[PDB]
RNA sequence: UACCCAUAACCAUAUCUCCACAUCCACCU
C-alpha cells in the first residue's frame, strides 16, 4: 500500500513488483481518496485473515501517513501539542495493531515505514506512540544514508521482541551470544566488518 | 572527545552526544590520578625501613628482624588470647614462630597410621604415657590420649570425658574452665581449648589450644594500629618517664614524641600502612616511541605492571583456592 | 678473556643440548648455535668501556 | 639540542647569587616566566609580541 | 484548549614532535 507518494515512483514499483500488489494513493489525489482506499484495504485485508489468510502489508509512509491522516483530519478535538484528533491515531492504531499472529492458521504482517527527526512535534510524538506499539523496530540514521549507504539501519536500535518465540533454542540462545559480542561494535564499521563476514557463507551457513 | 558530536564553543558543555567528554587538552592526564585496590593491606616502606622506625617505635617492636620478620616471613603476632601454656607464660603481644604456634593453635597432635584388618591393644579413650606397648611393636611418645579406628590411631595430649546425657558443647566450640561441657553440672571444662563430642564412645574430648589470634603481615600490622588508642599510650609513656632514671626515660621520650606527634597532628595510625596504592598520571611516566615502533619506557610502567601482575594473581589464587604456602 | 667467556657459555648450552638429546648422528646441527659466543664477541667490541 | 640548541643551566650558585642581590623579580620570572609557567610562558610571549 | 493561550532546537578559539638514560672522550674553573 502506498500512500501521499510521487506517481512515478508508483510506476517504477508498479512494474518491478512482478505482479504483487501494490495500491499507491498519491499527494496529488484528495486526502479523501487516501483514507477511503486504506480504510477499504485495512476491512478487505481483515476478511481475508479472517479467512485464515497470510496477509502481507507494506504501508507506505506510515508517519507521513499520520500527517496524512492529520491533513484529512480537521478538529484535533482539545488541542494537542502538535493538533492531531484524540480518535484520530485509533483509526492507524487499529490498522497497525490489527497485524497480529493467530494459532489458527494465516497471519497478518504489516511492515510500514516511519518519516522521524523531521524537526516538527507531531512526527516525533507518531514516531514515540507508534514505537511503543510495533514489535519490532528499524531506525535508519541520516549520517549512515547520507554516506550512500544502504540499508542504512541504525542497528543498536533496531530489533524485536520474544526472539525465543520466534527463533529456536539453539537460535535464540546463539544470538544471545552473537547480540552479546556485536553489541560492542560501532555502527558504520559495523557494517562493513559484518559485511565482510557474512560475505564468506550464507547466514546458517555462516552458524553452520 | 571519541565521537565529537556535541564539541563546539555554542555547546561544547552540553554533554556530547555520542559522548560524554567535556572539552579538555591533554593536560588532564598530566594530573587526573589512578589507584590500585589491594586485595590485601600493604606497609609504607619508609615507616618501615627508616632508621628511627615509625611502626617500630609506636609499637612494642624491634625494627631490624622482628617488625620485618612478621611483615615478611611466616611469623604471628597476636593481642587477645595468650595465656594458654608451653612452658612459657602468658602472652599478650609475643612474637613466636608459626611451626610452635601452628601447634599450639589446635591442641598438641600426632597421628599414625594403624594396619587395617589389626586390631591395636589400644581402645578409643585410652590414656597413652611413652613406652607403653601399644601393639606388639608400637610405642607412643607422650602423655596423651589414643583414639583408635578400626586403622589409625590418633594421639592427643587432650583430656578425655566420659557422659551419658545431653551435650552442652558441641563440636566446635572452644571452652574454658567451670563452663559447662555437657550432662549439665555433672561436666565441666577444666582447662582452656576446644571441645569435640563423639557419640559412638559417647565422649568429649577437650584440647589444650583456646581461641588465639592468629596474624602475618601487613593485616596483623593493622589490627595493631587499629586497637592502639594514643591517649592511654601517651598517658603511661608519661609515667614511665617522670619516674625512673636517665637511660630509660630516653627511648620513653624517643616514642612519647612520636606518639604526641600522632595524637596532635590529626591523621590516624591506622592509615600509617596503605591501602589502596596510588597511580601517577601517564604523562609523568610516558611510553614514547624512539624508532622503529619501539618504546622507550619510564621504569614506573614497569614497577607498576609488575604490581598489577602481583594483584591479580593474588585475586585469582584467593579465589580459586587456598594452598597455605603457597598463599603465604 | 671475552672470548674464553662466551665460549664457556656455549659450552654450557652444549651440555644442556646433549642434556636433552637422544640419539648421536647430530655432531654439528643439534650441538653448537653460534649466538652466545658471538653476541658475547659483538658486545665487548661495541659496548665495553 | 638537535632542532634548538637548549637553554642555558641556571643552577643554584646563579640561584644563590641572583637573591644575594635584592633581586626578587628577577629571579621569579626566571623561574616561572621563561622557564617553567606554560601559561605564563605563552601569555609573555603574546603580551611582547 | 483553538485567536491569547503552545515554543525550544542548528555553526566560529592553537606553541608542539622528538629529545630518556647509560657509557666514553674532551673543554672551562
Ligand atoms: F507502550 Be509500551 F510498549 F508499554
Amino acid at each position: 500500500l502506498l500512500i501521499d507518494e510521487r506517481p512515478e515512483e508508483v510506476t517504477d514499483f508498479r512494474e518491478s513488483v512482478q505482479g504483487a500488489e501494490v495500491i499507491a494513493s498519491t499527494f496529488d489525489e484528495p486526502p479523501q481518496n487516501h483514507i477511503r482506499v486504506a480504510e477499504f484495504v485495512h476491512e478487505r485485508a481483515k476478511r481475508i485473515v479472517e479467512e485464515g489468510g497470510h496477509v502481507m502489508i507494506l504501508l507506505d509512509s506510515i508517519t507521513r501517513l499520520a500527517r496524512a491522516n492529520n491533513l484529512v483530519t480537521p478538529p484535533t478535538g482539545r488541542t494537542l501539542s502538535g493538533g492531531l484528533d484524540s480518535a484520530a491515531l485509533y483509526f492507524p492504531k487499529r490498522f497497525l495493531g490489527a497485524a497480529r499472529n493467530i494459532r489458527g492458521g494465516g497471519s497478518l504482517t504489516i511492515l510500514a515505514t516511519a518519516l522521524v527527526e523531521t524537526g516538527s512535534r507531531m512526527d516525533d510524538v507518531i514516531f514515540e506512540e507508534f514505537k511503543g506499539t510495533g514489535n519490532m523496530e528499524l531506525h535508519l540514521s541520516r549520517r549512515l544514508e547520507e554516506r550512500r549507504i544502504f540499508p542504512a539501519i541504525d542497528i543498536l536500535k533496531s530489533g524485536t521482541r520474544r526472539e525465543e518465540l520466534l527463533l529456536g533454542e539453539e537460535v535464540t540462545h546463539k544470538m544471545w551470544l552473537l547480540r552479546k559480542v556485536l553489541a560492542d561494535m560501532d555502527p558504520a564499521e559495523a557494517m562493513e566488518m559484518l559485511l565482510a563476514r557474512l560475505a564468506r557463507t550464507k547466514n546458517n551457513k555462516e552458524f553452520l | 572527545c571519541a565521537c565529537g558530536k556535541y564539541k563546539r564553543q555554542r555547546f561544547e558543555g552540553k554533554v556530547c552526544e555520542r559522548c560524554g567528554v567535556e572539552v579538555t587538552k591533554s593536560i588532564v592526564r598530566r594530573y587526573r590520578m589512578g589507584h590500585i585496590e589491594l586485595a590485601t593491606p600493604a606497609a609504607h616502606i619508609w615507616f618501615v625501613k627508616d632508621v628511627p622506625s615509625k611502626i617500630g617505635t609506636l609499637l612494642d617492636l624491634s625494627a631490624t628482624e622482628l617488625e620485618q620478620v612478621l611483615y615478611f616471613s611466616k611469623y604471628i603476632v597476636l593481642d587477645p588470647k595468650g595465656a594458654i601454656l608451653n612452658g612459657v607464660p602468658v602472652e599478650k603481644r609475643q612474637l613466636l614462630t608459626d611451626e610452635e604456634y601452628r601447634e599450639l593453635r589446635y591442641g598438641k597432635q600426632e597421628t599414625y597410621p594403624l594396619p587395617p584388618g589389626v586390631d591395636a591393644l589400644v581402645k578409643d579413650g585410652e590414656e597413652v604415657v611413652k613406652g607403653q606397648e601399644l601393639a606388639p611393636g608400637v610405642v607412643s611418645r607422650l602423655d596423651g590420649v589414643a583414639l583408635y579406628r578400626f586403622a589409625s590411631i590418633l594421639v592427643v595430649k587432650a583430656r578425655v570425658y566420659p557422659f551419658e546425657d545431653d551435650v552442652e558443647v558441641s563440636t566446635g566450640d572452644r571452652v574454658a574452665p567451670g563452663d559447662v561441657l555437657a550432662d549439665g553440672g555433672k561436666v565441666k571444662s577444666d582447662v582452656y581449648g576446644r571441645v569435640e563430642v563423639d557419640l559412638v564412645r559417647n565422649v568429649v574430648r577437650v584440647v589444650e589450644s583456646y581461641d588465639i589470634d592468629a596474624r602475618m603481615g601487613a593485616e596483623a600490622i593493622q589490627q595493631l594500629l587499629k586497637e592502639l588508642d594514643l591517649e592511654a599510650l601517651e598517658k603511661e609513656l608519661l609515667e614511665e618517664m617522670k619516674h625512673p632514671s636517665r637511660a630509660r626515660r630516653a627511648k620513653a621520650r624517643k616514642r612519647l614524641e612520636v606518639v604526641r606527634a600522632f595524637l596532635d597532628s590529626g591523621n590516624r595510625p591506622e592509615w600509617m600502612i596503605l591501602e589502596a596504592v596510588p597511580v601517577l598520571p601517564p604523562d609523568l611516566r610516558p611510553m614514547v616511541q624512539v624508532d622503529g615502533g619501539r618504546f622507550a619506557t619510564s621504569d614506573l610502567n614497569d614497577l607498576y605492571r609488575r604490581l598489577i601482575n602481583r594483584n591479580n594473581r593474588l585475586k585469582k589464587l584467593l579465589a580459586q583456592g587456598a594452598p597455605e604456602i603457597i598463599i603465604r | 678473556d671475552q672470548f674464553r667467556v662466551g665460549l664457556a657459555r656455549l659450552a654450557r648450552g652444549v651440555r644442556e643440548r646433549m642434556l636433552m638429546g637422544s640419539e648421536d648422528s647430530l655432531t654439528p646441527a643439534k650441538l653448537v648455535n653460534s649466538r652466545p659466543l658471538e653476541a658475547a664477541i659483538r658486545e665487548f667490541f661495541s659496548r665495553s668501556q | 639540542g638537535k632542532a634548538q640548541f637548549g637553554g642555558q643551566r641556571f643552577g643554584e650558585m646563579e640561584v644563590w647569587a641572583l637573591e644575594a642581590y635584592g633581586a626578587a623579580h628577577t629571579l621569579q620570572e626566571m623561574l616561572t616566566l621563561k622557564s617553567d609557567d606554560i601559561e605564563g610562558r605563552n601569555a609573555a610571549y603574546e603580551a611582547i609580541i
